[PDB]
DNA sequence: GCAGACACTACGAGTACATA
C-alpha cells in the first residue's frame, strides 16, 4: 500500500474520464463502438491530456492482456533515429493482428503505434514514417503526440487526422478539481478554487499538482487563497506597483534596485512578464504606449523562451517601459 | 490614395478608427604516339625549366651523399638558410644532417622532373614511390627497407638507389612516422631520400619539415616558359606570337604541363597560327585553381591595383576565389583575426558592427545547419568573405598574419577544464555535493586562495603562540580538506620553489591585476612538512580509533 | 466486404480514371502506356495531390497480378536506399531480364528527395544505360533536393494543388459510399480547409462524421478548431476600429468562447491583410510584425502576450492609416 | 583536383543556344514526322533552358499526349521555368513594390511550390542580380535568416510575405 | 573544512531563515506522495541545503554517507564519455551538463536504468528513490524533452528533485510536471545573523558594520559571504569595522575591462578588449556573467539618458549569444556597439 | 587422429562532410 501522486492516481483510465476534449473523445468512443479509426495527430499546450486520452483509448480498445501485443509507445526518453524508424517501427507495423480479449469485449483488428513527443524526432526519421503509415494501415494505426505542429513535416501532417487539444475552461477544470477534492476528503473555498483555476491557465496537471501540494502543506484544514498564492509563486501587487513607480520616476538607479530586488527574491521572469502584461493591458495608458510595451513584452517572452538571462531581459523591458512612461512626462 | 474619407458605394469596405475618433474606409475587395609533355620532357640537366637556385641546391645536396655512397672524397631569407645548410658540414657518421630533401610547390612546375633528372645526373637509380601504391605502414616500411637498406644486384658498377617518394602530402600520419623512424634509427640509413609534396602545410608533414632540406618551388619564370613554348611550337611546325603565349602562361598560372596540353589541343593540324581570342576564350585551357589562404585574405582586404574597376566584377571574383580556396572556417578565423588591425577609415565603428553581425550570422547558420540536419543553409557563409571585402576595401598593403586566437583560446579552455576536473576529483564526496564546480570556481577559489595564505612570520614552530599554532592547524586542515599540497619544482635558474600540486593559481590569477604578497619559501616548506606530519598523525588516529 | 481502414486508404484511386485533377498529365501518361513508350518519370508537387496513386495505378495497369513481384521494384524512404543499394539490388534489377513474362520493368523510387546525393549520382548511368530494359519513376515533394542530372534524365510532371471545383465529385463519391449526411456549406468547408489536399479532406470528413454524425460548416469548424471567417472579420474590426483595452477584451472573450488558436488566427488575418487596401508602408509593417509573431509561437512562449502583440501591430498602424487620409 | 586538371586538357562546355537546340529538334521532327508550329517550338526551347535532354523529353511528351506542337499543348504538360518570375519578384522587391512581389509570390504559392524551392530560387536570383553590392549582401543575409526559420519548421505564406516585406524595408533603410 | 561546510544545517528544523518554507517542506514530504520538485532561486540562497534537508526528512541520517560513482556512457557516435555521479544508499546526484551536448544520452540511458529498477531494501529505505538533477537550466532542450516521460512513467518508485537558478531555461513540459519551490536569497539581516552565529560558534566577535558590509558586498550570496568572512579572519584577527574585504580576481578584471572600454573607443582598443574577453573566457567564466558584469560596470560611467539603450543592447547581444555557439563574436559585437554609441554620445 | 598455417568475411574503429 504505497502512496501515489494525484497526477497518476487520478489519471484517466477510460475515455469517459477525459475532460473538455469533446470531439476527440467522441471520435475515440465511436472507435470503441467499432468505427474506422484513422491516423491521429494530437497537439496543444502541455497538461491538456494528449497522452492520457490515447492511453485510455488503447487500454479500452485492447484491455489488459492485449496492451503489450498491440501498443508500441516510443517517446523522447528512448532513442528514435532513422534506423529505429526503419527497423523497430516497420517490423512492428508488419506483424499480424492476432489475440482476442478473454472477457468477451470486442477487439479492433489493428495495432496502435504511439509516437509521443514527435517534435524531437528528426525530419529524416519522419520521412521514413510515410509509406510505413500508408502501406501498413490495414493492420496498425499511428498516433503522433506533439506540442508544436510546425515541428512535424507536412506529409505526416497530411497523413494524420489532426486534433488540437484546447486549454481547459474554468468550468470544466473547476468541476474536475472539486471532484478530486471531494474524493480526497479535503475542503477548499470558492475563492481558493477560483484563484487555482486562474493560476493553472488551463493546465490540469499543474492544477492537480497545486491542489495536492496545498493539501500536503495545509495538512487537512481549509485551503484558503493565501496558501494558493504562496504556493504558485505569484508576485505581490506591491512589487508591480513599485516597478511602475520606478518607471514613472524616470531614474535608472531605482529601476536597477527594483530589478535586483525581484531577481534576488527568486521570482520567475515569466510570472513577472505575465503580471506586467496584465497591469499594462488594463490601465489608462495610451494605445501607442501599450502597443510598444506589449511588443517588448512579447520580445522578452520570446528571449526567455530561448534561455536568455533573466536579469538582462527584465532590465531591458523595464528600460523600455520606463522610456514609455517618462516620454509623456 | 489607399484611404478614402467617404465610404465606397459599390465595393466592400472595412472601417478604420483612430484614437481621436475619426473613421477611415479601406477597400476590402613515334611523333604521333606520345604526348607533347612526354616528347619534350627534359632528359639532361641543361634543359630544366625550374628556378636555377633550386636545381643547384638539390644537386649540391645530393652531391653531399657521395662521401658515404660512392666512396669518393671529391664529387668530380630562404636562400641564406639553404646556403647555410649546404655548408654546415657533416655528422660524425659521414652523412648530411638533413637526410631528406622535401620539395613543395604548386602543380605543373617540374618537381618530379627535377628529382628524376637530379637523381640520374648524380649517378643514382630512381626508385619511385607514388600515391598509387598501397601506402599502408607495413608496405611503406617494406618498400623503404628494400630501397634504402641493401646494395645492388649488379655488384660493382651498379647504380645506387635514390628513393623518390611522390605525393607525400596524401600519405597517412603513421607512414610519416615509419619514415621518421627509419630516418632517425641509430639499420643505419646510407641512401638519400627525396620527398615531393604539393602542400607543405599538411598536418601529416609537420615533423617532416623540421628535419628535411626544404626546397620551396617558386612559380616558373614567364620569359623562360614563353621561350620553351615557342621552341615546342617551332618543333611542331606551329606559329605563335610571344603575346599569345604570354596570355596562355598567365591563363594557366605558370603551369608547364597545362600550357603544353593546351597547345596540343589547340593546334591539331587544321590551322597553324594560334589566335589571341582562342586563348582568351574560356572553353579550352581554363582550370580551377586551389587558391591559398593568404592570397584570399590579400584579395579580400586589398583592392586590385589599376575594365576590372567595376565593383560587381570584384564582388564575383572575391566570392569565387573564397569559394575555390576551401577550408572555410580558417578563412573566417583569418577574417576575424585580421580585420581590426587594418587602417580602418570607419571611425564610427559601424563597419565593425555590421562585420560582427555577419560573423554572428555565419555562426547562427552553422549552428542551425548542424542542429536541424538542414545543410542547405551553408550556401550563405561563402558570402562572408565578400562582405568583408565590400566593407574593408583599401588600396594599402596590409600585413596579414595567420589566425591563432580562437585555437589558443580553445586549447587554454580545455586545459582549464582539465585542471578544474582534476581539482574537484580530490575533494571528498561529502563536500563535493554541497557546491557545483561552477560555483566553486566563481566563488570558492580566489577567496579560498586568500584563506590558504595567512600572514605567517618566518619563525620556527617552538616559538609560536597559541593563536599562531591554532591558525596553522586550521590552515593545514583546510588544505587537507581539498586535497591540496605543496611540492618542489625545478627551475633552470638554479633555485628551488614550492608550488601547489594542482596549480590552481592560474585558475584564479589574471595578468593585468596588481600583484599580492606571496608566501615565502620557509613558510611553504613548513606548511608542506606540517601537511605530511598531519597525514601521519591522521593515520595514527585512524589506527587508534579502529 | 467491410474493412477497418482510414478513408484515405479505403478510397484510393486504384485506376487512373478515379483521379480528379491533372487531366492533361494523366492523359499523356495513359497515352504513354497505350503506345508502350513510357519514359523515366519525375512526379513532383505538394503532398496529397496523387503522385503515389498515379504510379501505383500505372503499375497495376502495366503488369498483371501473377507477374507484379518480379516486374516492379518499389523503394521508399522507409527502406535503406544508400549507394550500396544503388550498386546492389537496384543495379541487379535494372541489368537483368524478367523471370516469367518478357517486358520492360519498373523501379519506383518514392520520396526520392530523401535520397543522398551520392546515391542520386550513382543512379544516373543506371537510368541511362538500361532505358530499354527498365524505367525509373522518381517521386518527390521538393524538386530542389534532386540533382539536376536526374532532373534532366527524367521528364517532369508537376502535380499541382487540386482545385476545389474538382475535389467535390470525389468527396461526393466517398460520401455516397459511406452514407454521410452533408450539406452544401459542409462541402465548402471541406474544400476550403483542405487547400488542395485530398488526404486531409478525407481526414476532416471522417473525423467530422465520427465526432458529430453530420458534416456541416459548424461541425467541421468545431472538430478542426478552425476559426470562422465571421470571427476573423470581427477580430480585424476590433483590431482596427477601437482602443487597446476593448479590442483585447473582445478578442480574448472570442478566443475563450470559441477555443481558437493563434496560428490559424494569424494565417487568416494575414490573408485578410492583402485584401484590405492598406498603404504600402503599413502593409510592410503589418507583414513584418505578423511574421515575427508567427515565428515567436514556434517555441515555449505565452500565447496571451503574442495575442497582445498581434493587437499592438494594428493599434500602431491605426493612427498611420487615419493620418494618411 | 588541380593535379588531375593539370594532367588533362580541360574543356568547358557552355549552355546550348536556341538555334543549336532548334536544329537538332528539326532533325528529330523530320525523322519522326511531327506536326508543329513555330511558337510551339519556341515554347519547347523556353522550357528546355539550354538542356537538350529536357527539349527531347518535352517534345516527346507533347507529341505523345496531344499529337501537335503549339504553345498551349506544350504548356499544358510542361511548365514555365521557375526563376523567370522570381527575377521580376526580386526586381519588385528592389523598388519596394510589396504588392507586385506578393502577387508573384502568391502565384508561385498556388502552383504548389514548397517554400524551400521558392527561397532557393530567390537566393539563386539574388546571387547574380544587378544591383548594389551592400544591398545584395543584406538581401542575402535576410534570405538566410528566413531560410533558417523555414528549415526550423515554420514555413507558411506569412513567412515568405514577411521575408518580402523585410527585403522591401532593406531598400528604404540606407 | 571551511565555514561554508562546517556549520551547514542538517534538518529542516535547524534552518536560520525561510523557517515557514522549512515547515511547509517538512509537511510536504511526510506522507511520501509528494510530486517532483523544482527548487529554484539565486545562487547561494540555500537550495542544495534545503534539498539535503528534505532528503534528511525522508530517509535517515544515511543520506550523508556519500560516495563518488563513475559511469561510462556510450554516445550514438560510439564515443565513450565519462560522467561522475554522487550517490548514497537512498538517492543519487547527477549533473548531466558535465557531458556537454551529449546530456540527452545521459538522460535517456543513465536515468532510465535508475528508474526502471526498484530498491533492494524496502524497510530501512522507503518505497521510492530520489534522483537529484543539478543545474537543469544548463541542460539542452533535447535532454529536457527526453526527461519528461521518465518523470511520469516511474514516479511511484523514483522521485526527482530538479535544481536550477532560472526557470525560464526549463521547458514548459518539464515545468508542468513538477512542483516549483522558490528559495529566495537571504536578506541582509539573515546573512548578518548567520555570520554572527558562525563567529559566535568560532569564539570570535563580529561587529554589525563589518557583517553588514560582508552581506552587502556578497550580493545576497551566503556562500560567498561566509567565504569572505573566513578570509577576513585569516587576513586580520581583530575584526575592525573599516577592515578591507578581499575581492575575486575575475570581477576586478571585468571592471578593468569595462574601464578599458570606456577609456578609448578605437578598433585597437577593441582588439585589446577582445584579448581581455578571451582571457575571461579561457578561465571558464560563463559569458552571460561576463555580460552582466560588463553591464554592471558600464552603466556606472554612462549618463542618465544613455543607460536604457546600453541595457537593451546588452540583453539583445546576450540573447544572440544564447542562440549562437561562439561567444566572442557576440561579446565583441556588444563592445563595438557600446563604443559606437559612446563615441556618438560624446561627440554630440 | 589432432596441432599448425592459410586466407576468408564480418565487425570494430577512425575520419570527412553535408551548399551554388
Ligand atoms: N483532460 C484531462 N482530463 C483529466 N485529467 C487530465 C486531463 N489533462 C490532464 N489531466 C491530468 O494531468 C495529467 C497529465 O496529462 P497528460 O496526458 O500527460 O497531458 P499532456 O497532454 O501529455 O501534456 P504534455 O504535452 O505531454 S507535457 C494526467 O495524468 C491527468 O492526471
Ligand atoms: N623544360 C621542360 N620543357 C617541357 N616540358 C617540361 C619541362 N619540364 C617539365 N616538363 C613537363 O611538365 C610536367 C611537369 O610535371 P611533373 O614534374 O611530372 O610533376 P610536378 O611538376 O611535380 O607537378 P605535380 O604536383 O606532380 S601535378 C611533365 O609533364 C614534364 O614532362
Ligand atoms: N487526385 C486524387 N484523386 C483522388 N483521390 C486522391 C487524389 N490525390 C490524393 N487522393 C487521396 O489521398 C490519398 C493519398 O494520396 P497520395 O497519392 O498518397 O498523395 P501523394 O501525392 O503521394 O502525396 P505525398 O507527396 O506522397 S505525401 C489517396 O489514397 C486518396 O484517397
Ligand atoms: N539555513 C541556513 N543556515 C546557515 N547556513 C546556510 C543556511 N542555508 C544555506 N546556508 C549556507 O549557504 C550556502 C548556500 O549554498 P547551497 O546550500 O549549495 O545553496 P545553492 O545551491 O543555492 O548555492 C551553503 O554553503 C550553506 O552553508
Ligand atoms: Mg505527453
Ligand atoms: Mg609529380
Ligand atoms: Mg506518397
Amino acid at each position: 500500500a504505497k502512496p501515489v501522486p494525484w497526477v497518476e492516481k487520478y489519471r484517466p483510465k477510460c475515455v469517459d474520464e477525459v475532460a473538455f476534449q469533446e470531439e476527440v473523445v467522441a471520435v475515440l468512443k465511436k472507435s470503441l463502438e467499432g468505427a474506422d479509426l484513422p491516423n491521429l495527430l494530437f497537439y496543444g499546450p502541455p497538461g491538456t491530456g494528449k497522452t492520457s486520452t490515447i492511453l485510455a483509448a488503447a487500454r479500452e480498445l485492447f484491455g489488459p492482456e492485449l496492451f503489450r501485443l498491440r501498443v508500441l509507445e516510443l517517446n523522447a526518453s528512448d532513442e528514435r533515429g532513422i534506423q529505429v524508424v526503419r527497423e523497430k517501427v516497420k517490423n512492428f507495423a508488419q506483424l499480424t493482428v492476432s489475440g482476442s480479449r478473454s472477457d468477451g469485449k470486442p477487439c479492433p483488428p489493428f495495432k496502435i503505434v504511439i509516437l509521443d513527443e514527435a517534435d524531437s524526432m528528426t525530419s529524416a526519421a519522419q520521412a521514413a514514417l510515410r509509406r510505413t503509415m500508408e502501406k501498413e494501415s490495414k493492420t496498425t494505426r499511428f498516433c503522433l503526440i506533439c506540442n508544436y505542429v510546425s515541428r512535424i513535416i507536412e506529409p505526416l501532417t497530411s497523413r494524420c487526422s489532426k486534433f488540437r487539444f484546447k486549454p481547459l475552461s474554468d468550468k470544466i477544470q473547476q468541476q474536475r478539481l472539486l471532484d478530486i477534492a471531494k474524493k480526497e476528503n479535503v475542503k477548499i473555498s470558492d475563492e481558493g478554487i477560483a484563484y487555482l483555476v486562474k493560476v493553472s491557465e488551463g493546465d490540469l496537471r499543474k492544477a492537480i499538482t497545486f491542489l495536492q501540494s496545498a493539501t500536503r502543506l495545509t495538512g487537512g484544514k481549509e485551503i484558503t487563497e493565501k496558501v494558493i498564492t504562496d504556493i504558485a509563486g505569484v508576485i505581490p501587487a506591491e512589487k508591480i506597483d513599485g516597478v511602475f513607480a520606478a518607471c514613472q520616476s524616470g531614474s535608472f538607479d531605482k529601476l536597477e534596485a527594483v530589478v535586483k530586488d525581484l531577481i534576488d527574491e527568486g521570482h520567475a521572469a515569466t510570472q513577472l512578464v505575465n503580471q506586467l502584461h496584465d497591469v499594462v493591458v488594463e490601465n489608462n495608458l495610451s494605445d501607442k504606449q501599450k502597443s510598444i510595451i506589449t511588443e517588448k513584452l512579447a520580445e522578452v517572452d520570446k528571449c526567455l523562451a530561448d534561455g536568455a538571462d533573466e536579469h538582462l531581459q527584465l532590465i531591458s523591458l523595464c528600460a523600455t517601459v520606463m522610456q514609455q512612461l517618462s516620454q509623456n512626462c | 490614395n489607399p484611404v478614402l474619407r467617404r465610404p465606397p458605394i459599390l465595393e466592400d469596405y472595412v472601417h478604420v478608427t483612430s484614437t481621436e475618433g475619426v473613421r477611415a474606409y479601406l477597400v476590402l475587395r613515334a611523333s604521333s604516339h606520345c604526348l607533347w609533355v612526354d616528347e619534350f620532357a627534359p632528359r639532361h640537366y641543361t634543359e630544366l625549366l625550374s628556378d636555377d637556385f633550386t636545381n643547384r641546391c638539390l644537386l649540391k645536396w645530393l652531391k653531399l651523399w657521395d662521401l658515404v655512397v660512392f666512396g669518393h672524397e671529391r664529387p668530380s631569407s630562404h636562400e641564406q638558410v639553404l646556403e647555410e645548410m649546404l655548408e654546415a658540414g657533416l655528422d660524425p657518421s659521414q652523412r648530411p644532417k638533413q637526410k631528406v630533401a622535401l620539395l613543395c610547390g604548386p602543380p605543373g612546375l617540374g618537381k618530379t622532373t627535377l628529382a628524376h633528372v637530379i637523381a640520374r645526373h648524380a649517378g643514382y637509380s630512381v626508385v619511385e614511390m607514388n600515391a598509387s601504391d598501397d601506402r599502408s605502414p607495413e608496405v611503406f616500411r617494406t618498400r623503404i627497407e628494400a630501397a634504402t637498406q641493401m646494395e645492388s644486384v649488379l655488384g660493382a658498377g651498379g647504380k645506387p638507389n635514390c628513393l623518390v617518394i611522390d605525393e607525400i602530402d596524401g600519405a597517412p600520419v603513421a607512414a610519416i612516422n615509419v619514415l621518421l623512424s627509419i630516418l632517425n634509427r641509430k639499420g643505419l640509413l646510407m641512401r638519400p631520400i627525396i620527398c615531393i609534396c604539393n602542400d607543405q602545410f599538411a598536418p601529416s608533414l609537420r615533423q617532416l619539415k623540421q628535419q628535411a632540406f626544404l626546397l620551396h618551388f617558386p612559380p616558373t619564370l614567364p620569359s623562360r616558359l614563353v621561350q620553351r613554348l615557342q621552341e615546342v611550337s617551332l618543333r611542331q611546325g606551329m606559329r605563335a606570337d610571344p603575346g599569345v603565349l604570354a596570355a596562355l602562361c598567365e591563363k594557366t598560372d605558370n603551369d608547364i604541363r597545362a600550357c603544353i596540353n593546351t597547345l596540343q589541343f589547340l593546334y591539331s593540324r587544321g590551322q597553324r597560327e594560334l589566335s589571341v581570342r582562342d586563348v582568351q576564350a574560356t572553353r579550352v585551357g581554363l582550370k580551377d585553381q586551389r587558391r591559398g589562404l593568404f592570397s584570399v585574405w590579400q584579395e579580400v582586404f586589398q583592392l586590385p591595383r589599376a575594365s576590372l574597376t567595376s565593383a560587381s566584377q570584384r564582388f564575383y571574383r572575391v566570392l569565387h576565389a573564397a569559394a575555390s580556396a576551401g577550408e572555410h572556417e580558417k578563412v573566417v578565423q583569418g577574417l576575424f583575426d585580421n580585420f581590426l588591425r587594418l587602417r580602418l577609415r570607419d571611425s564610427s565603428l559601424g563597419a565593425v558592427c555590421v562585420a560582427l553581425d555577419w560573423l554572428a550570422f555565419d555562426d547562427l547558420l552553422a549552428g542551425a545547419a548542424h542542429h536541424s540536419q538542414s545543410f542547405q543553409l551553408l550556401r550563405y557563409p561563402p558570402f562572408l568573405p565578400v562582405a568583408f571585402h565590400v566593407l574593408f576595401a583599401s588600396s594599402h598593403t596590409p600585413r596579414i598574419t595567420f589566425p591563432s586566437s580562437q585555437q589558443e583560446a580553445q586549447n587554454r579552455m580545455s586545459q582549464m577544464r582539465n585542471l578544474i576536473q582534476t581539482l574537484v576529483s580530490g575533494i571528498a564526496p561529502a563536500t563535493r555535493s554541497r557546491a557545483t564546480p561552477q560555483a566553486l570556481l566563481l566563488d570558492a577559489l580566489c577567496l579560498l586562495l586568500d584563506i590558504l595564505a595567512p600572514k605567517l612570520r618566518p619563525v620556527s614552530t617552538q616559538l609560536y603562540s597559541t593563536r599562531e599554532k591554532q591558525q596553522l592547524a586550521s590552515l593545514v586542515g583546510t588544505m587537507l580538506a581539498y586535497s591540496l599540497t605543496y611540492r618542489q619544482e625545478r627551475t633552470p635558474d638554479g633555485q628551488y620553489i614550492y608550488r601547489l600540486e594542482p596549480n590552481v593559481e592560474e585558475l584564479c590569477r589574471f595578468p593585468e591585476l596588481p600583484a599580492r604578497k606571496p608566501l615565502t619559501y620557509q613558510t611553504k616548506q613548513l606548511i608542506a612538512r606540517e601537511i605530511e606530519v598531519e597525514k601521519m598523525r591522521r593515520a595514527e588516529a585512524s589506527a587508534r580509533v579502529e | 466486404k467491410i474493412r477497418n481502414l482510414p478513408w484515405v486508404e479505403k478510397y484510393r484511386p486504384q485506376t487512373l480514371n478515379d483521379l480528379i485533377s491533372h487531366q492533361d498529365i494523366l492523359s499523356t501518361i495513359q497515352k504513354f502506356i497505350n503506345e508502350d513508350r513510357l519514359p523515366h518519370l519525375l512526379l513532383y508537387g505538394p503532398p496529397g495531390t496523387g503522385k503515389t496513386s498515379t504510379i501505383l495505378a500505372c503499375a497495376k495497369q502495366l503488369y498483371k497480378d501473377k507477374e507484379f513481384g518480379s516486374m516492379v521494384l518499389e523503394l521508399n524512404a522507409s527502406d535503406d536506399r544508400g549507394i550500396d543499394i544503388i550498386r546492389g539490388p537496384i543495379l541487379s534489377f535494372a541489368s537483368t531480364r524478367t523471370i516469367f513474362k518478357k517486358g520492360f520493368k519498373l523501379v519506383i523510387l518514392d520520396e526520392a528527395d530523401a535520397m543522398t546525393q551520392d546515391a542520386q549520382n550513382a543512379l544516373r548511368r543506371v537510368i541511362e544505360k538500361f532505358t530499354e530494359n527498365t524505367r525509373f519513376c522518381l517521386i518527390c515533394n521538393y524538386l530542389s533536393k534532386i540533382i539536376p542530372a536526374l532532373q534532366s534524365r527524367c521528364t517532369r510532371f508537376r502535380f499541382g494543388p487540386l482545385t476545389p471545383e474538382l475535389m467535390v465529385p470525389r468527396l461526393e463519391h466517398v460520401v455516397e459510399e459511406e452514407k454521410v449526411d452533408i450539406s452544401e456549406d459542409g462541402m465548402k468547408a471541406l474544400v476550403t480547409l483542405s487547400s488542395g489536399d485530398m488526404r486531409r479532406a478525407l481526414n476532416i470528413l471522417q473525423s467530422t462524421n465520427m465526432a458529430f454524425g453530420k458534416v456541416t460548416e459548424e461541425t467541421v469548424y468545431t472538430c478542426t478548431g478552425h476559426p470562422l471567417k465571421s470571427d476573423i472579420a470581427n477580430i480585424l474590426d476590433w483590431m482596427l476600429n477601437q482602443d487597446f483595452t476593448t479590442a483585447y477584451r473582445n478578442i480574448t472573450e472570442l478566443k475563450t468562447l470559441k477555443g481558437l488558436a493563434l496560428h490559424d488566427i494569424l494565417t487568416e488575418i494575414h490573408l485578410f491583410v492583402h485584401r484590405v487596401d492598406f498603404p504600402s508602408s503599413v502593409r510592410i509593417h503589418l507583414l513584418t510584425k505578423m511574421a515575427d509573431i508567427e515565428y515567436r509561437l514556434s517555441v515555449g512562449t505565452n500565447e496571451k502576450i503574442q495575442l497582445s502583440s498581434l493587437i499592438a501591430a494594428f493599434q500602431v498602424t491605426r493612427d498611420l492609416i487615419v493620418a494618411e487620409a | 583536383i588541380e593535379p588531375i586538371q593539370s594532367r588533362c586538357a580541360v574543356l568547358r562546355y557552355t549552355k546550348l543556344t536556341d538555334a543549336q537546340i532548334l536544329t537538332r529538334l528539326m532533325n528529330v521532327i523530320e525523322k519522326e514526322r511531327v506536326p508543329y508550329t513555330d511558337d510551339g517550338l519556341e515554347a519547347i526551347i523556353f522550357t528546355a533552358q539550354g538542356d537538350m535532354r529536357q527539349a527531347l523529353n518535352n517534345l516527346q511528351s507533347t507529341f505523345s499526349g496531344f499529337g501537335f506542337i503549339n504553345s498551349e499543348n506544350v504548356f499544358k504538360v510542361c511548365d514555365e521555368p521557375h526563376p523567370l518570375l522570381v527575377k521580376e519578384m526580386i526586381q519588385h522587391c528592389v523598388n519596394a513594390n510589396i504588392d507586385e512581389a506578393y502577387k508573384i509570390l502568391a502565384h508561385l504559392w498556388h502552383l504548389g511550390y514548397s517554400p524551400e524551392d521558392i527561397i532557393g530560387n530567390i537566393f539563386r536570383v539574388c546571387k547574380t542580380f544587378q544591383m548594389a553590392e551592400y544591398l545584395k549582401l543584406e538581401f542575402i543575409k535576410e534570405i538566410g535568416y528566413t531560410h533558417m526559420k523555414i528549415a526550423e519548421g515554420v514555413n507558411s505564406l506569412l513567412q515568405m510575405a514577411g521575408l518580402l516585406a523585410r527585403l522591401c524595408q532593406k531598400t528604404m533603410a540606407p | 573544512s571551511l565555514w561554508v561546510d562546517k556549520y551547514r544545517p542538517c534538518s529542516l528544523g535547524r534552518l536560520d531563515y525561510h523557517k515557514e518554507q522549512a515547515a511547509q517542506l517538512r509537511n510536504l514530504v511526510q506522507c511520501g506522495d509528494f510530486p517532483h520538485l523544482l527548487v529554484y532561486g539565486p545562487s547561494g540562497a540555500g537550495k542544495k541545503t534545503r534539498i539535503m534537508c528534505i532528503l534528511r526528512e525522508l530517509y535517515g541520517v544515511g543520506v550523508e554517507k556519500l560516495r563518488i560513482e563513475h559511469q561510462t556512457i556510450t554516445t550514438p557516435s560510439k564515443k565513450k564519455i565519462e560522467i561522475s555521479t554522487i550517490a548514497s544508499n537512498y538517492h543519487l546526484e547527477v549533473n548531466p551538463s558535465d557531458a556537454g551536448n551529449s546530456d540527452r544520452v545521459v538522460i535517456q540511458e543513465m536515468l532510465k536504468t535508475v528508474a526502471q529498477s526498484q530498491q533492494l531494501e524496502t524497510n530501512s529505505q522507503r518505497d521510492f528513490k530520489v534522483v537529484l538533477l543539478t543545474e537543469v537550466d544548463k541542460l539542452t532542450k533535447d535532454a529536457q524533452h527526453a526527461l519528461r516521460r521518465t518523470m511520469e512513467k516511474y514516479m511511484s518508485t523514483c522521485r526527482l528533485i530538479l535544481c536550477c537558478n532560472s526557470t525560464s531555461k526549463v521547458i514548459p513540459p518539464i515545468r508542468s510536471r513538477c512542483l516549483a519551490v522558490r528559495v529566495p536569497a537571504p536578506s541582509i539581516e539573515d546573512i548578518c545573523h548567520v555570520l554572527s552565529t558562525v563567529c559566535k560558534k568560532e569564539g570570535l566577535n563580529l561587529p554589525s558594520q563589518l557583517a553588514h558590509r560582508l552581506a552587502e558586498k556578497s550580493c545576497r550570496n551566503l556562500r560567498k559571504a561566509l567565504l569572505m568572512c573566513e578570509a577576513c579572519r585569516v587576513q586580520q584577527y581583530p575584526f575592525t569595522a573599516d577592515q578591507e574585504i578581499p575581492e575575486t580576481d575575475w570581477e576586478v578584471y571585468l571592471r578593468e575591462t569595462a574601464n578599458a572600454i570606456v577609456s578609448q573607443q578605437t578598433p585597437q582598443r577593441l582588439l585589446e578588449v577582445r584579448g581581455r574577453l578571451y582571457e575571461l573566457l579561457t578561465h571558464c567564466i560563463p559569458p552571460e556573467i561576463i555580460m552582466k558584469g560588463l553591464l554592471s560596470e558600464l552603466l556606472h560611467n554612462c549618463d542618465g539618458q544613455l543607460k536604457g539603450e546600453v541595457a537593451q543592447m546588452a540583453a539583445y547581444y546576450e540573447h544572440r549569444l544564447q542562440l549562437g555557439s561562439k561567444a566572442i563574436y557576440h561579446l565583441e559585437a556588444f563592445v563595438a556597439k557600446f563604443m559606437a554609441l559612446y563615441k556618438k554620445f560624446m561627440e554630440d
